[PDB]
């Protein structure tokens, strides 16, 4: 069955920069575009980014232009290198996978479906 | 003399090349064979009849009964891939060629050697293996195809894929004719449904013996018997695949409207309302022209009722179906109908030291895209009124005789006088290489188990035997079973099988697929440590080609 | 962009309870709802998809709607263990972007 | 003449074997240049030093 892993998640300054990331298993990681949601404590969900197999990127406002998410398809891994983290960006992050195969710059990154991973959380302060 | 040789050994493949882009590819493969003497001399007339396996209801495909004749005779099958190419081979010929011929077919049998067991009996165990300079293996070239004709391919019962390891010959069978009538059931039928053995008619009774056929060769242990060259008349075979389905036949339509940037979203526009585009199409009742609705010349693959068993004299079978899914290139669990799956042991590819009688099995999905996705298909009433409602449109969901899991594509064909499909790709090492044109007077258009049928007739097949080791105590007046001095035959095994194929051409700006070692696939293709090898599945039509 | 949602809901045991979603044409009238269950701090869980249908092991007691702009889920044979948090979520065809709801808190009685 | 064209345009990349497993590769190329003049009908002797 489809596994998802999680790490990288710490408590760092505002400004500088953090770098998560997700492994997964049971599934062909090349045909399935990968997706980073995030929920603050008590909060509403949010999605952060996805990435189709070719190494298209796709990001929400809150972050495009800071964020910078990537695949490595030899080993089942993404990372999410969030640059700029200001106190706002303290959440959990979570690590997703579309239902259906998707590639190229056409794709759309997350539809419906994932079985979202354990997650890491992230705080910002100083 | 028995003190000389009578062949040389020899497993190269030489890539002769000509003019105009052809390659003559001339594969030599050589085993050393092990022939035991048959448990008995006698023709059996056997029965199969697995009553208790398919009394439980709803086990009828499981079904295996049938007749067969039990020769003492052995067959020697070089009638598979990897009996010829090795990995290297096959990467060359399906990268580097487009098309491949089939030429000529060559084999023998030299340097026999006939062995005798004597066993002492003694407390402590021992044995003796003794030579027999006068004992002979009975050597038999099917040259007329009088026998009935079983290619040990899809049994797996061919000859091995490794030079290095002495392979087997399988013992020699073929059907009779057995009436049989088998009703399908459920788990929830009542009772039994008749499960019935009927017998034999005597108007198809045929029984066949090597000895009353064919000439017999008696090689002894300085002898040698050589076939000569079968020259063959089949069709090319191709390897490049079609991706164009009828979704992809022909002009699209012109985009009025295009994208401004780089974009996921950024797509384009045709830019015309639907009821106002111009263009051709078979539906004469709407003027709503769209890309499932546009005129194509003809039809790409078919669809054939998937799982349709069909009963005859001799039992349920599955109806082939020439093509498979489309797009289950991306998920093993979505193979279904169509794409072979193949089941086989240690002397064609499973990894040589795995113990137990689990078959290593691959399914192969192919790579051209001649099939169906049976989940997206509609039939909607023909006044074409959209969006179309409930009672007007027949859907992959809805039930067929109420059967909730049967839907109407179960029983679905669109095969016609528009039917555009390819023939099945070679499968490297397990698939065929050749078969023979059915003797019907109406006949196939395609094969699904080899690539290359034959038009006029095609090599013949070679029975090997051991010839009745009699001791002193032999009378044929005897009931019992004929006392018989432990003999086996070693013999070597030469074959060539010459092929012709085309250098392939580069047609576009981006690059191809190809078969390529990688970090994943490598330890495919060495030994392990223990000295076990394993050949694995290749492709053999990467290469896209242009249908229309 | 956003889906809104209600806030909090309630329900017996035993009876049927319903919640709903509301967007616009390029998030839900394209693309329907998939409903979306959090237990307490945990990752969430899918209940139901846009195609109508439900993971494996998804109880049948949970179904969706969709009606234009909104999706509506419903929880039949309510129980105790069914008091979680749950969210829509859809596709903004416009921005390209996954849009999910506010959340709302299912109350179990 | 002015109206008269001197050339053909050609890319194609055309192989053609030989006996003995040899193959003849002939590149054509083909394109399209676009030259104004030079900033000064003169040559310059120059130095750069950073």
């Amino acid at each position: 069955e489809v596994q998802l892993v999680e790490s990288g998640g710490d408590l760092v300054k505002p400004a500088g920069s953090l770098r998560l990331s997700c492994v997964a298993s049971g599934f062909t990681f090349s045909s399935y575009g990968m997706n980073w949601v995030r929920q603050a404590p008590g909060k509403g969900l949010q999605w952060v980014a996805g990435v189709n197999s070719g190494g298209f990127t796709g990001y929400a406002d809150a972050v495009k232009g800071r964020f910078t998410i990537s695949r490595d398809n030899a080993k089942n891994t993404v990372y999410l290198q969030m640059n700029s983290l200001t106190a706002e960006d303290t959440a959990v992050y979570y690590c997703a996978k579309d239902r259906y195969y998707c590639t190229g710059d056409y794709c759309f990154n997350l539809i419906a479906f994932g079985y979202w991973g354990q997650g890491t959380l992230v705080t910002v302060s100083s | 003399g028995v003190g000389i040789s009578t062949g040389t050994f020899n497993n190269q493949t030489e890539f002769k090349f000509l003019e105009n882009g052809w390659v003559y590819i001339t594969a030599n493969s050589s085993r050393l064979v092990h022939l035991n003497m048959p448990e008995s001399e006698n023709y059996r007339r056997v029965v199969v009849n697995n009553l208790d396996k398919t009394a439980v209801n709803g086990n009828m495909a499981l079904d295996d009964t049938h007749a067969e004749i039990v020769t003492p005779w052995s067959l020697v099958d070089a009638n598979a891939w990897g009996v010829w190419f090795n990995p290297g081979d096959w990467q060359l010929i399906v990268n580097t060629m487009s098309e491949l011929h089939l030429v000529s077919f060559e084999q023998e049998i030299f340097n026999v050697v006939l062995k005798t067991v004597s066993e002492s009996a003694t407390q402590p165990p021992t044995k003796v293996y003794n030579n027999d300079l006068t004992a002979s293996l009975m050597v038999a070239l099917d040259s007329n195809n009088t026998m009935p004709f079983t290619p040990a391919a899809m049994r797996s019962e061919t000859l091995g894929f490794y030079p290095w390891k002495p392979t087997i010959p399988t013992p020699w069978r073929y059907y009779f004719q057995w009436d049989r009538t088998l009703i399908p059931s459920h788990t929830g039928t009542s009772g039994t449904p008749t499960n019935i053995y009927h017998g034999t008619d005597p108007d198809d009774v045929q029984f066949y013996t090597i000895e009353n056929s064919v000439p017999v060769h008696l090689l002894r242990t300085g002898d040698e018997f050589a076939t000569g060259t079968f020259f063959f008349d089949c069709k090319p075979c191709r390897l490049t695949h079609t991706w164009q389905t009828n979704r992809a036949l022909g002009l699209p339509p012109f985009l009025n409207s295009l994208p401004q940037s780089e974009g996921g979203t950024n797509f384009g526009y045709i830019g015309v309302q639907q009821d106002k585009r111009r263009g051709v199409t078979q539906m004469g009742n709407t003027n709503y022209i769209t890309e499932a609705t546009i005129m194509r010349p003809a039809e790409v693959g078919y669809s054939a009722p998937y799982y349709s068993f069909e009963a005859s004299t001799q039992g349920p079978f599955k109806t082939p179906i020439a093509a498979g899914r489309g797009g289950a290139q991306t998920d093993e669990n979505q193979a279904a109908d169509g794409d072979p799956r193949y089941a086989f042991g240690r002397q064609h590819g499973q990894k040589t030291t795995t113990t137990g009688e689990t078959p290593e099995r691959f399914t192969y999905i192919a790579h051209q895209d001649t099939g169906r996705y049976p989940e997206g298909d509609w039939i909607q009433n023909i006044n074409f009124n959209l969006p179309v409602t409930d009672d007007n449109v027949l859907l992959p969901t809805d039930p067929i005789g109420g059967k909730t899991g049967i839907n109407y594509t179960n029983i679905f064909n669109t095969y016609g006088p528009l039917t555009a499909l390819n023939n099945v790709p070679p499968v490297y090492p397990n698939g065929q290489i050749w078969d023979k044109e059915f003797d019907t007077d109406l006949k196939p258009r395609l094969h699904v188990n080899a690539p290359f049928v034959c038009q006029n007739n095609c090599p013949g097949q070679l029975f090997v035997k051991v010839a009745p080791n009699l001791t002193n105590q032999y009378d044929p007046d005897a009931s019992a079973n004929m006392s018989r001095i432990v003999t086996y035959s070693d013999f070597w095994w030469k074959g060539k099988l010459v092929f012709k194929a085309k250098l392939r051409a580069s047609h576009t700006w981006n690059p191809i697929q190809q078969m390529s070692i990688n970090v994943d696939n490598q330890f495919n293709y060495v030994p392990s440590n223990i000295g076990g090898m394993k050949i694995v599945y290749e492709k053999s039509q990467l290469a896209p080609r242009k249908l229309y | 962009s956003v889906l809104t949602q209600p806030t909090s809901v309630s329900g017996s045991l035993g009876q049927r309870v319903t919640i709903s979603c509301s967007g616009s044409t390029n998030n839900i009238g394209i693309v329907g709802a998939s409903w979306y269950q959090q237990l307490p701090g945990k990752a969430p869980k899918l209940l139901v998809y846009s195609d109508g249908n439900r993971p494996s092991g998804v109880p049948d007691r949970f179904s969706g709607s969709n009606s234009g702009n909104s999706a509506t889920l419903t929880i039949t044979g309510l129980q105790a263990e069914d008091e979680a948090d749950y969210y829509c979520q859809s596709f903004d065809t416009t921005l390209g972007a996954a849009v999910f709801g506010g959340g709302t808190h299912l109350t179990v009685l």
